[PDB]
DNA sequence: TATAATCGATCTTTGCCGGGAG
DNA sequence: CTCCCGGCAAATTGTCCG
């Protein structure tokens, strides 16, 4: 039991920082939409850099 | 005949009846301007 | 807080860089 | 050494989105 809890804890940290990077993307219930993690916020066309930083 | 001068156009011009439609893109809808206004929650940049 | 109950359930583009196997 | 194979990262802009 403690082992299961520990591995679930890692996965919870992983989704928080970069969701979808490793394993199934964490989703809100009854939606297929992956939750938007910190990595998703920073990066991409929609990310912090190319959206609010290099242009406004 | 040019209505400004009264003089003819120096050449014969094609004239006739054409069917022309007014499309859904009208200035009244698209003209927009902003000095200052609403800002976004996280970014504090103007809304779109 | 008391019959007993003991292993889950969906699936269909191109370019680059690192790795294991032959 | 030399080479596929898989895993990961990319894929135009304003408007709009009723």
């Amino acid at each position: 039991i403690i082992r299961n809890e520990k591995r679930m804890l890692q996965e919870a940290v992983d989704a928080l920082l970069d969701n979808g990077r490793r394993g199934a993307p964490v989703t809100n219930p009854g939606s297929d939409r992956p939750l938007r993690s910190l990595t998703d916020i920073l990066s991409g066309k929609q990310g912090r850099f190319r959206q609010n930083l290099l242009g406004k | 005949y040019d209505g400004r001068t009264g003089e003819p156009i120096e050449g014969p011009i094609v004239v006739g009846q054409m069917f022309i439609m007014k499309l859904y893109h009208m200035v009244e809808d698209k003209m927009h301007a902003r000095s200052t206004g609403p800002y976004s929650l996280i970014t504090q940049q103007p809304l779109g």
